[PDB]
């Protein structure tokens, strides 16, 4: 049906505990700083360290924080 | 046209007021922070 209204602390994000980053769904901003990081699909598929990586993009603020710091550059 | 006083008229922004991006410099702090994070976890699979 709908989605649920919780991620009002986080943003708009293809990622999910089970799989990790859906690549068809993931956004732009998100490839672009875990390509920096180093981060392969394996990894980004990888429900394990997807969560690790993931577990940052919340706790600064979500999609939208990461990309406020990302635009510095 | 002439006018005595209050033209009441908007205005465009100045031009190449707006400065941009394009330089090829390293990655943004929060990547940095990133690597950081993810390596705590790298570290822990060789680790108690």
């Amino acid at each position: 049906g709908s989605h649920m209204s919780n991620f009002q602390h986080i943003g708009h994000v293809g990622w999910d505990p089970n799989t990790g980053f859906d690549l068809n769904n993931l956004d732009p901003e998100l490839k672009n700083l875990f390509d920096m990081c180093g981060i392969s699909e394996a990894q980004l598929k990888d429900r394990e360290t997807s969560k690790v990586i993931y577990d940052f993009i919340e706790k600064t603020g979500g999609v939208e924080a990461v990309k406020n710091e990302l635009r510095r550059q | 046209g002439t006018v005595n006083f209050k033209p009441s008229r908007p205005a465009p922004p100045p031009p190449t007021s707006g400065q941009a991006s394009g330089a090829s410099r390293p990655l943004p702090p929060i990547a940095q922070a990133l690597k950081d994070h993810l390596a705590a976890y790298e570290l822990s699979k060789a680790s108690e």
